């Protein structure tokens, strides 16, 4: 299974990936580029493309769209200023023809932080209810603990 | 591929295949058809996707090659930006 | 630019692989190489021969011409010297000249062309230098 994981910078995309691959919480640098890794979960081998979220790189995601079976969209639940921006990025991503049938999994992340928005709140802000054309799911996660990560891999594998 | 102007559908297939040699050969086949002067933009997203960050020189060199002879014309996988897919991860 | 293109030709009537440093000679490259290199660049077994107001420097290898073309010139020694260095680099990639094997290593040759002559100004290359790039 081919997976594209994106989201704004600092959402926690690489932390998520290497928690999944190494069971370890690594010390990230901003990703100017991608990381690509293969992860085994329950007889599925997920090839995850973690593509950096800062602006220059954001402009490049479209090259990773093609062949994508599922999309992990990571959100920093503690950052309320950038939630609209996330909504804007994700909405036009939903309009992409190469992403047309891909399974849509939102991770509301850093759920560990006291003022993190809830997954329900995030669902309203991102406009997730309005997707009728394909599968979507939202999952509260904490990438450092590992909470919600495998519930994500589970949902994804049931595409 | 000496000069074969309709072969762009096969090149897309050959451009990502999970085999590095095939990808290199494909990108090479694109170069030779452009230099003669033949069809090339269909491929762009495929071309750009494997190679981008890597320090692995041969594909990078190949992509680097294709950016001095047609970068401006091709726009499927590049479009128009300041830090295009010609140079963003080529920093 | 002083050096329009650096080109490997087959006198099949086409430019087998060729390099346009900056977008100028695309299709133009093939027509020049195809007509002129067939006649031995219109030569008589002379390394410099000029035809249709374009300087062609060449070396025959089989049914193929390794060709340097200029239409301007800075020095005598220089034009030959880039061609010459090119001729050390080309059998490493293609085991002499031959259209099918030249065709297969479009990338190799083309990359060398950019490296050897940059924006028409004759830089220098060597077979070890070439390696770092195709690595």
């Amino acid at each position: 299974m081919r997976i594209l994981m994106v989201g704004l910078d600092g959402a926690g995309k690489t932390t998520v990936l290497y928690k999944l691959k190494l069971g370890e919480v690594i010390t990230t640098i901003p990703t100017i580029g991608f990381n690509v890794e293969t992860v085994q979960y329950k007889n599925i081998s997920f090839t995850v493309w973690d593509v950096g979220g800062q602006d220059r790189i954001r402009s490049l995601w479209r090259h990773y769209y093609r062949n994508t079976e599922g999309v992990i969209f990571v959100v920093d639940s503690n950052d309320r200023s950038r939630i609209g921006e996330a909504r804007e990025v994700m909405q036009r991503m939903l309009n992409e023809d190469e992403l047309r049938n891909a399974a849509w999994l939102v991770f509301a992340n850093k759920q560990d932080l006291p003022e993190a928005m809830s997954a329900a709140e995030i669902t309203e802000k991102l406009g997730l209810h309005s997707i009728r054309n394909r599968p979507w799911f939202i999952q509260a996660t904490c990438a450092t603990s590992g909470e919600g990560l495998y519930e994500g891999l589970e949902w994804l594998s049931n595409s | 591929m000496d000069s074969e102007p309709p072969s762009e559908i096969s090149l897309k297939n050959d451009l990502e295949k999970g085999d590095v040699k095939s990808k290199t050969e494909a990108l090479k086949k694109v170069i030779i058809m452009i230099l003669n002067g033949e069809k090339l933009p269909g491929l762009l997203m495929t071309i750009i996707r494997f190679v981008l960050p890597l320090q692995d020189h041969t594909i990078k060199k190949l992509l680097l090659v294709f950016w001095e002879i047609v970068p401006k014309t091709t726009p499927d996988g590049r479009l128009l930006h300041e830090m295009i897919l010609v140079c963003d991860a080529y920093r | 630019m002083v050096l329009l293109a650096a080109a490997v030709c087959t006198k099949a009537g086409k430019a087998i692989v060729s390099r346009q440093f900056v977008e100028m000679t695309r299709t133009r490259i093939e027509g020049l190489l195809a007509a002129f290199p067939k006649l031995m660049n219109t030569g008589k077994q002379h390394t410099f021969v000029e035809t249709e107001s374009v300087r062609y420097v060449y070396q025959p290898m089989e049914k193929l011409y390794m060709v340097l073309i200029t239409t301007k010139n800075s020095n005598i020694l220089e034009d030959l010297e880039t061609l010459r260095l090119f001729s050390r680099v080309i059998p490493e990639y293609c085991r002499a000249l031959e259209e099918n094997e030249i065709s297969e290593h479009c990338f190799d040759l083309i990359f060398a062309f950019d490296e050897i002559v940059a924006l028409g100004y004759r830089e220098n290359v060597n077979l070890a230098q070439i390696r770092t790039f195709t690595e």
